[PDB]
C-alpha cells in the first residue's frame, strides 16, 4: 500500500542522493503520463538540434573574423546553462550574404591565434556568395569537456571571405549541436 | 546489548534460583504503546499529516455500511449523486404567430443554463468546480390544436456557430444536430449532444458549450377560431456530467489561456 | 555538540597540537555519550616496559561549542576510563616501585 | 495495541461503509524518515561517531571509479605510492689519491638518509611517522679510466659495528655484507641488505639500522697522466618499506625505553 | 528512506572507488544501545513500571541457586516455611479435684491461639494478614498415676456451639469431633479438625473458627497417698495453613460484612 | 509471555476502540472466574425479566386512565439509563384492586390521543376485579429506537375501568421487558 | 559486518553483567595476539605459584613464634587484593639459619592460640640447621573462605626451634600459594 512518505510526509535532509524520483499520491490522485506528439521534446538530442541565432558581423573587405563560441544565456539553447559540462559534435550555421564572392569558414578548439593564419589545414568549408551551409564541427577539443559556460566553451569560428570586386556584405550565424552530452546539473541562472 | 535486554535476564536469573514454590519475580520488556511513528489520512483533494498520532476509536460492535436496512427512503442510493443530471425546464417561450421565417422564438445559454436559478440540481455542485465536461439530451416541447398547424426548428449552435450566426445561411442549418419538427404532427423533438468545444473543458458558467435555440421554419397558420398562445418548452438532462476544477464559491475562474 | 580525541602513541612533549595526524575519535552528543578509543601496541619492542616509557600524548580538544539552552547546564562534566585490549598480555614479574594499603 | 494501530482501522474502516464509488478515505502510518539511528565512520586511524545521522547525498549517476580511462597521466596506478621507495642517491665523494689503506672514504647515516633533505622522495611520508622497518638495496658506483687501479670496501656496519668500530679489526670486515670490488674492473657494487636490528623497528631519524661505510682496500695507483679526481657515490632503494606509529610533523619520538 | 540508508552508502561508495589496497572508508549505521522501551517487573504482589530501564548486571559467572552445597544448616530447605505450622504449647491447667462433672477445664480461643504470644513460630507470618483458612491437628495431654482415675472430655466447638453453648445439653457433645479418654487409660487425646466456618475465610486474629475445650466427663478419684496435682495441656499443629489477605502489621482488618 | 502493557504500565490515549478486554497479571494474581449460581445475573435479559414498580392511579369513576411509560430513575430497572436506545417486547403488570367491576388495558406508542379514544381497536385485556394481568405489548413503535430516557420513551399505557356502582379503587402499575435490545451504552447517570 | 557499538560508540550504563569481552575495531586496526613465550605468566596459578618475601623473625632461644600469615600489599603478590575471597593450598617457604639445631614449623588456621602449644598433632616438619624446606599447607580452614585482606586471611604459621648450646640466629619466610582459588573481584588498592 501507500506509505505516508508517499503522501507529502518527508524530510528534506534525507534526498540524498541526487534524482529521487519519487511518487506522489492523494485518494483522488495519480501520476497520469499524457503523450501529445510521438515524440519528446525535453530529449537533449531533439530540443538542442535545433539552431538559435548566434551573432551577425558585415565584412567590407576579406580580413579574416574570428569569434569564441558559447553557449546561448538568451535563446532556447539557455537549457544548457543548466549544466557544467558539455561534450559532443557542434552544428554551426552560416549565411552568406553577398553579391559576389566566397566564404570561407574553419573551426577549431584550439586557444593560439596563429594557428588559424593558415586556414585551409583547419577546414574552410566553401560558401558561394548566396548560399547557406551548415558545418558540423567534431570535438576536436585539447579538453575532455568543456565547461558550458565559458565566453569560448564552444571552438573558435573562423571567417574568411574571398570577396572580387568592391563587393561588401555581411554574414549571420547561427549554432546548433548534434548528440549533447551534458553532466553535472548546476543551480538554474539569474535574469539580468 | 542493553537496554533491551532485561526482561530476559531478570526473568531468567529469576528462574535458576527459583525453588519447589516457584520464581520470586518475572520481568518483560516492551516497546511503549506510543511509539515514534507518524500517520497520513487523505480524504478527497486532502491530505492531512500528523507525527503524534494515537489509536483511533469507534463505539462497540458498531456497522460503518451505513445503509439503512429497511429503506425509510425508499430511493435508490446513489440518487443524491445522480440529481444533479436530473431533467428540468430549461426554457418556455409563447411563439407569437405573427413572427416571420428564420426568426429565433428562444435560446438557451449552453452549459451554464443548467445552474440557471438556486433551485437547479445542478447548481449545488457547479458552485464548487470551475471546470465541465459533459453530454446533453434536450426535449424541446411545443404544442398545438390539430386545427393550426406550423413548423420549428430546433439546433444546437456551437459556440463556432453563435459566434458567427450573421455569416450563416438560414435553411443550410439543418446540417447542425437539429430537429425539423411539423407542429400538428409532432408535440416534442429530442436531441442528444455530446460535448462539443475546442478546449477540453469549458468554463463552468459559461456560454462555451454553445446554445439551443429554436427558430421559425414556416409562421404558424392559426385559423379564426383556433387559439393563438403557442408556448415553446426547452427541457434538458445531463447524458454525462463532469465537474472538475475546484474553486471558491461561484468564483470567476478562467480555465482558459 | 562535538569534541576530538586523539592520541599519538609514544608521544612525549606534552604540548597541544592539530590531531589531524593522530589515532582519533570524534564525539557527537547524543544517547550514548561514552566515547571509545583504541591504540594498538606501538612499540619498537615485542614486549614494553610496564612502567617505562609512555603510552603517548592524549588529547581531547574542542570540536563545536557545548550548546545549551535556558534549562540545560552551560557546562557539564567528563569522565575518562582506561583499560586493556582483548590481546592485552603481561609478562615478567617484576619488584614493585610502590606499596600498596 | 496502539499508536501504531490506526492506518488499518481508519483504512479498513473506510473500506467497510464504501459503495460503488469506492472509500472515501485512506490512512496509512509508519516511522518516520528521521529515526532513532547511529551511524560510525572509520578512516585511516580515525572514527567518527555521530548519533544524529542524515541520509548521505550524491551527484547524479556518480562514478566513483576515480580512474582516468584516458591515462592523460601515463603512469603506473600505485606510482605515487610506492615513489618513497625509488632509487636516490644518498652520498657522492672524490676519493683521494693519498689515502692510506683502510681510510673511511665516505659514510651514509642509515636509515634517516632516506630524508636527508626535503627533496628527498621519502621525506614526505617518514615526517608523519615515528617508527621504520625497512629493506636496502645499495649501489655504490665507483668510475676510474683503464690506467690506473685501486680497490675500495663497501660494506654494511649495524649499529653493533659502529657503535664499536675501533675494536674491530680491518681486514676482517669482509665478514659483513661487503663488496670488495676491485677498480679498473667493476664501476658499481650491488648490496642488498635486509631490517637488521636488536629491536623490532627503528625510530624514525635515527641511526639505528645502522650505516654503509666506504673504505681504502688499497690506495689509488694513479698514472701520471691519468686523472686523478675519482668520485665515490651511494645510491639508495627501499626494497620494502614500513612506517607504522603516527606522530606530530617530524617531532622527535622514542619508540625504544 | 533515509536517515537509516547511510551505512550502506558509504560502505558502498567506499567500496566502487576501491583499488589494490581496499576501501578508505567504512561506515555502518544501527539502533543505540538505549532504545525507546519500556520494562516492567513484579515480585509478590508488587508491580514495578520504569520507561526509562537499562541494562541489569551482575557479577563474574554468577551462581544463583543460592543453595549451600555443603549444607553448613542441615535443615530442610524449607524448613523456614512449615515453621509456622510447627506443632506448639497451646495451654495448660492444673485439674482440680473437687470439680464437678461438666465443668469447663480449661479452652483455648481458635484460631488465634497459634499468635499467643511474640514467641509463637506463627506469630510472624500471622501479623502481615488479615484473613486465615486453615485445618488444625489438637494433642491434648493428660497425665495421671495408676492409682488414680477419672475422665475428661476434650471436644472441639466451632462458633456456633461457642456461642449457643448454654442452651446445648452436656452429654450430647460427644456429638462434636470429641475425645473422652479415660485416664488411667490413655495420656493423650489426638483430633484431626479441618477449616470449620460459615464463611469461607476468618479474620486473623480472631476466635471465629471456634475454640478446642476440655470438660469434666466425671471428676478425678484421686486416693488418699496418690498425687492430687493433674495438669492438663493442649497442643497444637497446623495440618494446612492459608494467610491471604494483606494488610499493615497486626491491624484490626474486617473481612466480614 | 507477559508483555508490561499487560502488568499496568499503558497509555489512557490508546484505548478505542471502545471494548477492549485485555488481561491484567501480576507474579501472585490470575483473572479467575468463579460462579456461585447456575446462571448469570448481569445478562440483560434475565436482570430486566425482573419487574420493578412503576406508578398507582386511584379511580372513583370509569374516565380513562393514559399515562407515559419510561424506564426508572429508581429500581434495578436503572441500569438501563446506562444505554440510549432499546426496542423489543414489553411486559406490562397491573393490578387491578376493586371489589366488583373490570379493567380495560391497552398499550399504544401512538403519540396521538385521540387514537385511544376506541379503546377497543388498540387491545383492552380484561382483568376481572380483584385479579392481576401481565400483558406483553409488542414493539409496535413507529419509531425503530426508542431514546431510553424519553418521559415516554416506553408506550403510553391505557386503563379504563367498566364499574358497576358506587364502587372505586386503585390500580398499581409494574413494569418489566421480555428480551431487550439495548445499544450505544451513554455516561452514567447523576444522583439527586 | 561491524556494527557502532563496536566501533567505539557505546553507552556506560549498559555493562552490566560483568564481564563482556567485546571487540573493538577500525579499518586498520584488529585485536592481534602475539605470544612471546610458551606459556601466560597471568594464570593465578603461575603468577602467584612463585613465592614472594614475608618476614624474618631472630631468635635467641626456643620460645615459639606463631605470626598470622596475610596477603602482601608489597610484592606480585599484591595482584591478590583485586580479589576478595581465597581457598586452596598454601606454599610456605622457610629458611633457618642457625648454626647447630633444629625448627619446628607447624601451620594452622585455627585461631586459638592453646591449640599451638602441642606442636606435634599439627605438623612440625624439622629443617636441620643450615637448611630450608617448603612445606605445602592444606586448607585446613574452618571457614569456607579467606577473606583475602584480613591480617589472618591466611592460617598462622608457627616456628619452635630446639637449639642445642648458646646459638642463637633468624628465621626467614617466604609464601607462595599452589593453585588458588580467588572470587568476587573488588576495586583496585591505593597506594602510600
Amino acid at each position: 500500500t501507500m506509505s505516508p512518505n508517499e503522501l507529502g510526509l518527508t524530510s528534506a535532509q534525507d534526498d540524498g542522493p541526487l534524482g529521487q524520483e519519487k511518487p506522489n499520491y492523494f485518494l483522488n490522485f495519480r501520476s497520469m503520463n499524457v503523450d501529445i506528439f510521438t515524440v519528446s521534446h525535453t530529449k537533449v538530442d531533439n530540443l538542442f538540434g535545433r539552431a538559435w541565432f548566434f551573432m551577425e558581423h558585415t565584412f567590407t573587405n576579406e580580413g579574416q573574423w574570428r569569434v569564441p563560441l558559447e553557449f546561448p544565456k538568451q535563446g532556447h539553447g539557455s537549457l544548457s546553462l543548466l549544466f557544467a559540462y558539455f561534450t559532443g559534435e557542434l552544428n554551426i550555421h552560416v549565411l552568406f550574404l553577398s553579391e559576389r564572392g566566397f566564404l570561407r569558414v574553419a573551426h577549431t578548439y584550439d586557444t593560439s591565434n596563429d594557428r588559424v593564419n593558415f586556414l585551409s589545414s583547419n577546414g574552410v568549408i566553401t560558401v558561394p556568395a548566396g548560399e547557406q551551409m551548415t558545418l558540423s564541427a567534431p570535438y576536436y577539443s585539447n579538453k575532455p569537456l568543456r565547461t558550458v559556460r565559458d565566453n569560448n566553451s564552444l571552438g573558435y569560428l573562423m571567417c574568411k571571405p574571398f570577396l572580387t570586386g568592391t563587393s561588401t556584405g555581411k554574414i549571420e550565424v547561427y549554432l546548433s549541436l548534434r548528440c549533447p552530452n551534458f553532466f553535472f546539473p548546476l543551480p538554474a541562472p539569474k535574469v539580468t | 546489548v542493553g537496554n533491551e535486554i532485561g526482561g530476559n535476564l531478570l526473568t531468567k536469573v529469576a528462574d535458576d534460583a527459583s525453588n519447589i514454590l516457584g520464581p520470586n519475580c518475572f520481568a518483560t520488556t516492551a516497546e511503549p504503546e506510543n511509539k515514534n511513528v507518524v500517520q497520513a489520512t487523505t480524504t478527497v483533494n486532502t491530505t492531512n499529516l500528523t507525527q503524534h498520532p494515537s489509536a483511533p476509536t469507534m463505539p462497540f460492535s458498531p456497522d460503518f455500511s451505513n445503509v439503512d436496512n429497511f429503506h425509510s427512503m425508499a430511493y435508490d442510493i446513489t440518487t443524491g449523486d445522480k440529481n444533479p443530471s436530473k431533467l428540468v425546464r430549461l426554457e418556455t417561450h409563447e411563439w407569437t404567430p405573427s413572427w416571420a421565417r428564420g426568426y429565433q422564438i428562444t435560446h438557451v445559454e449552453l452549459p451554464k443554463v443548467f445552474w440557471d436559478h438556486q433551485d437547479k440540481p445542478a447548481y449545488g455542485q457547479s458552485r464548487y468546480f470551475a471546470a465541465v465536461r459533459c453530454g446533453f439530451h434536450f426535449q424541446v416541447q411545443v404544442n398545438v390544436n390539430q386545427g393550426t398547424a406550423g413548423s420549428a426548428l430546433v439546433v444546437y449552435e456551437p459556440k463556432p456557430v453563435v459566434t458567427y450566426d450573421s455569416k450563416l445561411e438560414f435553411g443550410a442549418f439543418t446540417n447542425l444536430p437539429h430537429v425539423l419538427m411539423n407542429l400538428a404532427e409532432t408535440t416534442q423533438a429530442d436531441l442528444c449532444i455530446p460535448y462539443v468545444a475546442d478546449t477540453n473543458y469549458v468554463k463552468t458558467d459559461s456560454s462555451d458549450l454553445g446554445q439551443l435555440k429554436v427558430y421559425v421554419w414556416t409562421p404558424l397558420s392559426i385559423p379564426t377560431g383556433s387559439a393563438n398562445q403557442v408556448d415553446v418548452t426547452i427541457l434538458g438532462s445531463l447524458l454525462q456530467l463532469d465537474f472538475q476544477n475546484p474553486r471558491v464559491f461561484a468564483q470567476d475562474v478562467n480555465i482558459y489561456d | 555538540g562535538r569534541l576530538r580525541m586523539g592520541f599519538f602513541p609514544n608521544a612525549t612533549t606534552d604540548s597541544t597540537s592539530t590531531l589531524d595526524n593522530a589515532i582519533y575519535t570524534i564525539c557527537d552528543i547524543g544517547s550514548d555519550n561514552s566515547f571509545e578509543i583504541t591504540i594498538p601496541y606501538s612499540f619498537s619492542t615485542w614486549m614494553r616496559k610496564t612502567n617505562g616509557h609512555p603510552i603517548g600524548l592524549f588529547q581531547i580538544e574542542v570540536l563545536n561549542r557545548l550548546t545549551y539552552n535556558s534549562s540545560s547546564p552551560s557546562e557539564v562534566y567528563c569522565i575518562v576510563q582506561g583499560k586493556m585490549g582483548q590481546d592485552a598480555r603481561f609478562f615478567c614479574p617484576t619488584g614493585s616501585v610502590v606499596t600498596f594499603q
